[PDB]
């Protein structure tokens, strides 16, 4: 049962990434989108920032960059699992989930890797994008159709070797207020940060992950239900 | 042109704010004449958002000095160094966003020489310490330079610019060397230096700063000791340290 890109997008929409506390709004205020969702995310950050519970675990560490890219599928799925679990911290009665531009892509990677149909149609990749003088400032999750390989560091991923049918998943962009059509399971041409996509470095490839086959699916529950 | 339509223009026309927003429409250079015609027909529109399109330097040439637009967002296009050079010739623009356009040091060289500019957003533009040198001589009151490898030499130059009141420079390869010189600055009222390599070594200088009321130092290397020092400065009403290895 082939899953459509829209069905993949709707799955990611269920995670309500726009409801996250985006912790590096304090670092990159100008990355807030000119949308209702961007306006709301800015307000949610302000309240979070001035709330003492933000300086308690695991929220405090959730805001901290995780520089080491996870090399096992299970870690990604665990990342999504732990981010979604209920907590006592609420902002105006709202569960608090926290991420940033380096770790946000890990959540989506987990969600995507946890679907049995995704794993047969797509390889999952996590890349460092937004290249600046040897550093890659923005992590992104890729859905690569099966059987297309990606360059391994120090080789860079470029437009020329970007596999046809690759879908981009950037929940950080959604946290910042971009609509799903610009960030969740879409071709690069529709991607909000297409202008900083290449060059990129590929830090994780599910196709090179030998623990993948032993890694199970269907561990996660969609954070919300679909409206009718 | 071949993409922009009258329907796009009227849906993008916010008559309450006198603002025209045309982001994500894949507009090209050839669409600029129609755009300017519409703006000339509605002179009250002085704020324009052209972000996330496919405009090049040629499109800028078709736009500049056509309208009374004073606030322009043309981020996430492809205008390059020459596009920035041309914008620097515009006689109405005072607030400009050219982020994500690969304008480079040469692009910023022109913009920094434009005394009309009050506010410049130029995130991710391959701006280096050389470009920061140019901006250090500008009359800009606010600059946002996130995702540009300015390095210490870069922000040290910027720190000498007496005109800048607000500086945003997160993920700019700034260490304690650069941060300390920015701390010594007596004009900045807002400074954001997230995602850099700043440590507790800078914090005494920020504690003794007398100008800042906003200071964001998230996702650096600051510890609880640095936090304690920073919190002695009560002039800073907005202090952000999220993401530092505190406690």
């Amino acid at each position: 049962m082939a899953i459509a890109p829209q069905q993949i997008q709707e799955r990611l929409k269920q995670e309500q990434y726009q409801k996250f506390v985006v912790a590096d709004i304090g670092n990159f205020p100008h990355c807030l989108a000119q949308t209702p969702e961007g306006i709301a995310s800015g307000q949610r950050y302000q309240k979070y920032s001035t709330n003492s519970l933000s300086r308690t675990p695991p929220f405090s560490q959730w805001g901290a960059p995780q520089l080491l890219t996870p090399k096992s599928a299970q870690e990604y799925i665990k990342f999504a699992q732990q981010r979604n679990k209920k907590s006592s911290f609420k902002i105006d009665g709202e569960a608090v989930r926290v991420s940033e531009c380096s770790n946000f892509a890990y959540h989506s990677a987990g969600v995507l890797l946890d679907d049995p149909q995704i794993r047969t149609q797509y390889d999952v990749a996590v890349i460092g994008s937004m290249h600046s003088n040897g550093r890659y400032l923005h992590n992104i999750t890729l859905l690569v159709p099966k059987g297309s390989r990606l360059p391994q560091p120090p080789q860079q991923l470029t437009a020329e070797v970007f596999p046809i049918g690759t879908l981009i998943v950037d929940p950080w962009a959604v946290g910042m207020g971009h609509p799903p059509e610009q960030a969740l399971a879409i071709p690069k041409e529709q991607f909000a940060y297409n202008r900083s996509l290449f060059p990129a470095t590929v830090n994780y490839q599910s196709a090179l992950d030998e623990s993948l086959t032993s890694t199970r699916t269907g561990q996660l529950t969609p954070y919300t239900g679909t409206p009718s | 042109g071949m993409v922009l339509t009258l329907s796009d223009l009227e849906k993008g026309y916010d008559k309450n704010l006198n603002q025209l927003s045309l982001s994500f429409l894949n507009l090209r250079d050839n669409d600029i004449p129609l755009l300017c015609e519409f703006l000339q027909n509605h002179p009250a529109i002085t704020s324009l958002d052209l972000s996330h399109n496919d405009i090049t330097a040629n499109g800028v040439k078709l736009f500049v000095n056509k309208t009374s637009v004073s606030s322009l967002n043309i981020s996430h296009n492809n205008i390059g160094p020459e596009g920035a050079q041309w914008l620097s010739e515009d006689n109405h623009i005072t607030t400009l966003d050219v982020s994500f356009n690969e304008i480079g040091d040469e692009g910023v060289k022109a913009l920094a020489a434009n005394a009309k500019l009050i506010t410049l957003y130029a995130l991710y533009n391959k701006i280096t310490k050389v470009g920061a040198g140019y901006l250090a001589q500008s009359n800009l009151k606010k600059i946002d330079l996130c995702f540009n490898s300015l390095e210490d030499e870069g922000v040290i130059a910027l720190a000498s610019n007496i005109n800048i009141k607000e500086l945003i420079a997160s993920a700019c390869d700034v260490s304690d060397i650069g941060a300390i010189e920015l701390a010594k600055n007596n004009q900045l009222t807002l400074l954001i230096l997230g995602k850099n390599a700043i440590t507790d070594k800078s914090t005494l200088h920020f504690a003794n700063n007398t100008s800042l009321s906003t200071l964001h130092l998230g996702s650096n290397q600051i510890t609880a000791a640095g936090k304690k020092i920073l919190e002695t400065n009560t002039r800073i009403t907005d202090l952000d340290l999220i993401g530092n290895p505190i406690e």
